[PDB]
């Protein structure tokens, strides 16, 4: 879940201004162009902050997006609406720069998406811009910039 | 030529920006006028 | 204008609720002057003279005389323009999000324009205050991955050619050793004819609590702060010596005068955050806005600022 | 001395008229036509008042009334009882506005 459902017990201290962005609720990209192409698709599971691939059902229902990668990669999920179950997807043709889920790494390392939509060290897709940041016991995020597919 | 004056009606965005700069300066002047440092 | 653009009207109403920056306490009213420049540079010239050799004795006939040299120095100040973008809710979209006691999509982190703008202004002003003191721009608490800036852009802590003192690790908690280094820096200060001026001290909270202890048996009715004020009063011709605390500093002591002649601050008239006219719009309810701010304009004479670093471990 | 008393009465009347015109003009037209800045630019008091009246007419009274009742489209030289009628019509217009 992008937004922690469990309520906090204390008011936060809005005094500092540094290192207040390394949270899983941060949606979108750190640097965003006004000329970016944005799509929304039905979400299969929870692909938030993961690479997505197109999955077709039996034809009765339209296509949906599922967390995945490899040669089937279609885009990167940057946002998700839980009420409507719609996942915001930026196509692989467009370039994206932001925080993405990392497989549980130093800046400059070339990263490719795995079967579960998680970035991993080495075709390449993106380059690590920072080191792994640990949010939960198994949740690791990383600032990466994706520039498409290139061998 | 400042946002503080209620009679001030900006005509365009450029005048609006100038009023902001004037308003910022007046607050700084007022801040230093009212400032009372601790001498001990 | 307000009739055509609601965002301009909203900002004019919300601008009065933004707190003044804390850096104003760090300068005298005369030390700050507004310049009308957005991005570029401003230059000034200073003329100096010097003696090349010992004076020549005027005895009998002589043609070879000692010379007095001159030199010019050109001082350049750099100004940079920076910008942020922030998302918010469309103006004609609030009624479909007004809750019982609040407005905005909690699940998706969307706000009205007024609240989003106010929060954005406060964060930027904090960033500006950090740069004026430390001379750098960075969002990490480690002060790494800093934004590469132009030369001739310095703050009160990274200014070159100043007196710098370092308290060793073994004396991190020994107030006498810390006060020792302060005196050595105070001696090396070179105020000269501008001695008769108020002085300003900025210290971290950890060291500030060390100051309030009584001076050391212990001297009753005498604190380390009182001793320090008198010591500074020795060189400033018995002028006011103010002390301030800032959480931005960490194991750092900064002493500098409040004279416009020695240290001058000439920030741009558009340094503080200002709305941009461009507003991204789409068919959805999410719009984007831009805020502009300008950095730079700090000028100071060399060897007039004392920087004490208490090396922790 | 009653002649001077009546002169002072007329002085008070025109001063009140000028004050009312200035107070409404400041909130209606602009701050550029303020009395202080106009005096700095070098206009007499009567010239300032007539210029403010003409601007009030140009803001409230539509151009058709100017070219029909006042017989000229340009208010530059219409000053007089025609100007009084024009400013009365402007007062009616701002009342109905």
């Amino acid at each position: 879940m992008k937004n922690p459902q469990q309520d906090s017990g204390l008011l936060s201290n809005s005094i500092d201004f540094r290192d207040q962005n390394l949270i899983f609720s941060n949606s979108g990209g750190v640097c965003t162009s006004s000329k970016d192409k944005i799509e929304n698709y039905p979400a299969k599971g929870y692909p938030y902050k993961r690479g997505v691939k197109l999955s077709f059902g039996d034809g009765t229902t339209e296509l949906e997006v599922e967390a995945g990668g490899g040669d089937d990669l279609y885009g990167v999920c940057s946002d998700i609406d839980e009420f409507s179950g719609m996942a915001t997807v930026i196509p692989i043709t467009n370039n994206f720069t932001g925080y993405l889920t990392l497989k549980k790494v130093n800046p400059g390392d070339k990263l490719n998406f795995n079967q579960h939509g998680e970035l991993e060290k080495v075709s390449v897709n993106a380059i690590a811009l920072s080191k792994a940041h640990k949010l939960t016991e198994d949740l690791f995020i990383v600032l990466a910039s994706v520039f498409g597919n290139r061998a | 030529a400042s946002l503080l004056d209620s009679n001030f009606v900006p005509i365009n965005f450029t005048e609006f920006v100038q009023a902001i700069s004037n308003t910022y300066k007046q607050r700084r002047i007022q801040f230093y006028e009212n400032l009372k440092r601790h001498k001990r | 204008l307000f009739d055509e653009n609601y965002y301009a009207k909203a900002v004019a109403n919300i601008i009065g609720e933004v707190k003044d920056p804390i850096m104003y306490k760090w300068f005298s009213p005369d030390q700050i002057e507004d310049v009308d420049l957005q991005m570029g540079y401003q230059k000034t010239v200073k003329w100096d003279a010097f003696l090349n050799a010992n004076p020549t004795t005027i005895a009998n006939e002589v043609n070879t005389i000692s010379t007095i040299g001159f030199s010019s120095e050109v001082v350049r100040l750099n100004y940079l323009k920076l910008q942020y973008k922030f998302r918010h809710l469309k103006q004609t979209s609030e009624k479909f999000y007004t809750s019982d006691s609040y407005i905005g999509d909690i699940n998706n982190n969307l706000l009205p324009f007024a609240q989003a703008y106010k929060l954005a202004s406060s964060e930027i002003i904090k960033l500006i205050n950090h740069f004026v003191l430390t001379g750098t721009v960075s969002i990490q608490k480690d002060g790494k991955n800093q934004k590469r800036l132009l030369p001739n852009m310095y703050g009160l802590l990274n200014m070159p050619e100043q007196i710098k003192e370092e308290v060793a690790s073994g004396d991190k908690d020994k107030m006498d050793k810390i006060f020792e280094k302060i005196e050595a820096g105070l001696s090396k200060l070179e105020l000269g004819d501008e001695f008769s001026t108020p002085m300003m001290v900025i210290v971290d909270p950890a060291t500030s609590l060390k100051l309030v202890k009584p001076y050391a048996a212990a001297s009753s009715c005498e604190k380390w702060e009182d001793v320090l004020i008198q010591t500074i009063k020795a060189i400033n011709n018995r002028e006011d010596v103010y002390i301030e605390t800032s959480n931005l500093l960490k194991h750092k002591i900064l002493i500098y005068p409040l004279n416009s002649e020695l240290i001058k601050f000439k920030p741009s008239k558009y340094m503080l955050p200002t709305p941009n006219e461009q507003v991204d719009k789409d068919s959805t309810d999410v719009a984007h806005s831009y805020i502009d701010f300008v950095l730079g304009g700090l000028l100071a004479t060399r060897k007039t600022i004392l920087q004490v670093n208490i090396k922790q471990s | 001395v009653e002649e001077r008393e009546r002169i002072e009465k007329q002085l008070l009347l025109e001063a009140e008229r000028i004050n009312e015109i200035d107070t409404l003009a400041k909130a209606h037209l602009s701050n550029h036509f303020n009395k202080e800045v106009l005096l700095a630019k070098g206009y007499t008091l009567k010239d300032i008042m007539q210029a403010q009246r003409r601007e009030l007419v140009r803001k409230f009274v539509p151009i058709e009334q100017i070219k029909a009742i006042a017989k000229v489209s340009d208010i530059s030289h219409i000053d007089g009882e025609i100007l009084e009628q024009l400013v009365s019509l402007a007062k009616v217009n701002i009342k109905l506005r």
